[PDB]
């Protein structure tokens, strides 16, 4: 008879679940010249080159139950409330406002307004002479005359204003597992949302995931390899949302025209806001740039994805279902300025004309509208304002996914869900992307 | 449309009897029962196909594997009289009743 | 406790515009997904309104497209459900509702007093 | 990473390539965000003093504790050639506290001496 | 079950070392857990680095070349064994305690040369 | 303090200072400024385990001396056994070896297994 003894150093795997840690790159105090994102604490560099393919490891995933992607969330949403800490309160500014439109579509959307406000001498007042948009003030109740305004936040709780060095795009930051742990990243490209992978390989610290922000589409990610994927955690359950991943990008570019300046205005001694002075130009607002009917392509080639899992109830598309602007809007903030886009133009029209049907005709327009004050994370109240910049932004980027909702029967909750864009959560659609991913640790004892 | 047919339609028993309705689905969602009191809010009965719910004796059973389930009441109880419905998230069925007979 | 408090109901003439409101008491309301159905006399229930209320977001049956609109305010904890353009296949009770988890967005566990929507043709 | 390697293949390979997994098992103002990098260290340091501490209880190390055939009666040829690590280890995971024990005693029986 | 043998004398308790060594080892407010096993981690590491330093690391008990005195102490083998609880005696040492600390350092290296 | 005494001196008498040099190398003796003594000790302790696992990587624990089973090469260092005994002070043979560092290091792993072949 066989009797034991123990190895040490056995490769043997335990699902445990830890804390991670990021990686990235850094330059300066502000984690490379200006941040809001990046962490240099999380240190450089990447150490991403250590990687190995490995025999027969078959291994389950499942992005749906992954867990560090909240882990992830708590981490990006706790660094920017600390960013947001030492900044100014904008609480002085919510004092009666005596308000018209602009001095001369058009920027009339732009709202005049003058007020009252404390000098360096905490006693002493001077009147002044502001400019801000419609849905960023609200008028008085309307017994009294509607000239009057107010600024939203302070009927619900107080305001913030953003540092000016606080200001980042996102970066590709890696997430690197501590000592003891690894990461198992998959491989197969037919990966179905969860199940086993066979060429499954293994990373001391993963891919350098961007934290974006955005609403209804996913831009500047990470293409899939295969064609056009979809993803979803069960299609019959029809009122679930359904992840679209893009295999080939599409151009998106995003203006305003007009040299606008903003004006710096004292709030008691030490602190200033910074308000929009004047707008210079012909300023058409906001119109965004698509790159041609390369998006009539693209739906094509989608409907065959979607038509290959299910019956003939023929696909088409409809317009954002409603709600918040966040939800009825396409969301971004790529000039530091937040942007939102009604995207009714990019889901109209049904038929195999505009979906079997390809060619480059001109760039697709879209009405976008822009807003300061905001609940920055999809309506928690963190509410923030965010200054204005000089004129001419302008912005570029590579759009890679969508997202969308699903039609059933028998409740027929929905016939065309399938056919609407769905308004998403952000920490779901970074989900979409760790979907590569999973965390492990090490047990290295045995006998035999 | 309707991929959750109840049978039978209705059914009429004295109280102690052993009530039996089945349920035809076609699709792979799943399986759940209401019921409510005339005048009353619905109660989830049976859920994911045979398991009770919260605060529902062993009276009620279910089952199957397969596109026919089928719901069972045990020992009838008076107050367990009224409109049951054929459940599974996505779907409910016509509902069907249970008296005295 | 958790529960679903409805405001009282209508009898308002056909064609017109009639609105309720459903209150989670004693819930975190931001966070889960409430739902609302419709029972009848003799009548299939009907599935009507979706409410994601962190967001806001919405979805709704066939045959309620454009008639039906739903939204919520977060610090009243109130669901708000209105329809435009009754007629007389609307008579039912309404039920705002929730299911037995947080994390499938279906009406099997809660439901109000049931509200009662009468057409007075 | 190779330590991985040796869990893509069967008991004699990985025999040849233990200590690289125990090689690296060990290590690798207003941003206190980050500070739990610091337990998180505290964390693995403890397993690994776990790890030695279990060993130095022990006293490859021949021992003294039996093995009784319940816990598993497979033959010598299968658990040498044929078996990946990760089922054995299933296998024996289902005894696991049945075959924590008695290495203490096999120190003990030595510490009659 | 070591503290049972704190309360037993010196012979029943030779059985027992071991389990008191393996227990041994393991709102900003809950932050303080940190230093408790930052302590604890290091008195357990002198433990073994002191270990080391005598040369008699992996064992517990090692020969270990220094004699005794009658001045540190003159009571013989039997009371010792048999009679003695653990405190009393852990008193009496450690009235000399510092000198009956020292030597084994050479001794260690007088092995070492 | 002691231990540095054999840095000013040459081989031999550090021959016997090995121990003095290991003892003090694994501890010594509002304002939440003070918690960064936490962050001292956690690299004190990471670079002691770390000596100690490595030693247990050559199978080389409890000793300070170890008998390794690897070839040498005269390319590292041709030079005799007296001068770098007799005449040398450590900092300079531990910079003339230092130039081969990871030349120096590597295999031994290998050697371990070496002799774990049998055992």
């Amino acid at each position: 008879n066989l009797w034991v003894t123990v190895y040490y150093g056995v490769p043997v795997w335990k699902e445990a679940k830890t804390t991670l840690f990021c990686a990235s790159d850094a330059k300066a105090y502000e984690k490379e010249v200006h941040n809001v994102w990046a962490t240099h604490a999380c240190v450089p560099t990447d150490p991403s080159p250590q990687e190995l393919v490995l025999k027969n490891v078959t291994e389950n995933f499942n992005m749906w139950k992954n867990d560090m992607v909240d882990q992830m969330h708590e981490d990006i949403i706790s660094l920017w409330d600390q960013s947001l800490k030492p900044c100014v309160k904008l609480t002085p500014l919510c004092v009666t406002l005596n308000c018209s439109n602009a001095r001369s579509t058009i920027m009339g959307e732009m709202k005049n307004c003058s007020f009252n406000t404390t000098t360096e001498i905490r006693d002493k007042e001077k009147k002044e002479y502001a400019l801000f948009y419609k849905p960023d003030v609200v008028p008085l109740n309307e017994t009294s005359n509607t000239s009057e305004y107010r600024l939203i936040n302070c009927n619900t709780s107080a305001c913030t204003q953003a540092c000016p060095k606080v200001t980042f795009e996102p970066i590709p930051i890696h997430y690197c597992a501590p000592a003891g742990y690894a990461i198992l990243k998959c491989n197969n490209k037919t990966f179905n949302g969860t199940g086993p992978c066979s060429n499954v390989s293994t990373v001391q610290c993963t891919h350098g995931i961007r934290p974006v922000v955005s609403t209804q589409l996913l831009l500047n990610g990470s293409l899939a390899e295969k064609e056009i994927v979809i993803r979803s955690e069960n299609l019959t359950n029809n009122a679930k949302i359904i992840i679209v991943h893009l295999n080939t990008s599409v151009e998106i570019v995003c203006t305003r025209p007009g040299n606008n300046t903003r004006k710096s205005v004292r709030i008691g001694p030490g602190q200033t806001f910074y308000a929009t002075g004047d707008i210079i130009g012909d300023i058409r607002q906001a119109h965004c740039n698509i790159s041609e009917g390369q998006w009539n392509k693209t739906l094509h080639e989608v409907s065959k994805e979607l038509q290959k899992h299910f019956p003939n109830k023929t696909i088409k598309y409809e317009r954002s279902a409603g709600g918040d602007m966040e939800i009825a809007t396409h969301s971004f903030n790529c000039g530091g300025e937040f942007f939102y886009c009604n995207t009714s133009n990019l889901f109209n029209g049904t038929y195999n004309g505009t979906y079997i049907n390809t060619s480059s005709t001109s760039y697709i327009t879209l009405q976008c509208r822009i807003k300061q004050i905001i609940n920055m994370w999809q309506g928690v109240g963190r509410c923030m304002y965010a200054p204005p910049i000089a004129g001419n932004i302008t912005c570029k980027s590579n759009i890679t996914g969508l997202l969308l909702t699903r039609d059933g029967g028998t409740k027929n909750n929905s016939n065309e869900e399938t056919f609407r864009p769905a308004g998403g959560d952000m920490r779901d659609n970074w989900r979409s992307e760790l979907y590569k991913y999973k965390v492990v640790k090490i047990e290295p004892l045995g006998v035999a | 449309e309707i991929v959750l047919t109840q049978s039978p339609g209705t059914l009429s028993l004295s109280p102690g009897e052993t009530a039996i309705i089945s349920c035809r689905t076609s699709q792979y969602g799943s399986l759940a029962w209401y019921q409510q009191r005339p005048g009353q809010a619905p109660r989830l009965v049976i859920y994911s196909g045979s398991t009770r719910a919260a605060g529902i004796p062993d009276r009620f059973s279910g089952s199957r594997w397969g596109p026919d389930y089928n719901l069972t009441i045990s020992n009838l109880e008076s107050g367990d009289f009224g409109v049951y419905y054929c459940q599974q998230y996505e779907f409910f069925g016509q509902g069907t009743k249970v008296q005295v007979d | 406790q958790v529960q679903l408090v409805q405001s009282g109901g209508q009898m308002k003439k056909p064609g017109e515009s009639m609105r309720i409101s459903c209150r989670a008491s004693g819930y975190e309301f931001i966070d889960c997904t409430l739902n609302w159905i419709r029972l009848a006399p003799g009548k299939r229930p009907e599935w009507m309104g979706w409410l994601k209320p962190r967001g806001g977001a919405v979805n709704y049956a066939r045959p309620l497209q454009g008639r039906v609109t739903m939204t919520r305010d977060v610090y009243s904890d109130t669901a708000f459900l209105e329809l435009r353009s009754l007629t007389v296949d609307d008579t039912a009770v309404y039920f705002c509702t929730r299911g037995k988890n947080c994390d499938y967005n279906w009406d099997f566990e809660h439901w109000g007093r049931g509200t009662p929507v009468i057409v007075s043709s | 990473l190779g330590f991985l390697g040796a869990a893509g293949s069967t008991m004699g390979a990985a025999s040849m390539t233990l200590t690289v997994q125990a090689r690296n098992l060990l290590s690798g103002k207003l941003t206190v965000w980050g500070i739990k990098q610091l337990q998180a260290r505290v964390l693995a340091v403890e397993r690994y003093l776990r790890d030695q501490q279990l060993l130095g209880i022990w006293g490859i190390c021949c021992t003294n504790v039996p093995w009784n055939s319940s816990w598993s009666n497979r033959n010598l040829s299968e658990i040498w050639d044929n078996m990946t690590w990760l089922q054995w280890d299933k296998e024996i995971s289902n005894y696991t506290q049945i075959i924590y024990g008695l290495l203490e005693e096999s120190q003990n029986q030595q510490e009659k001496n």
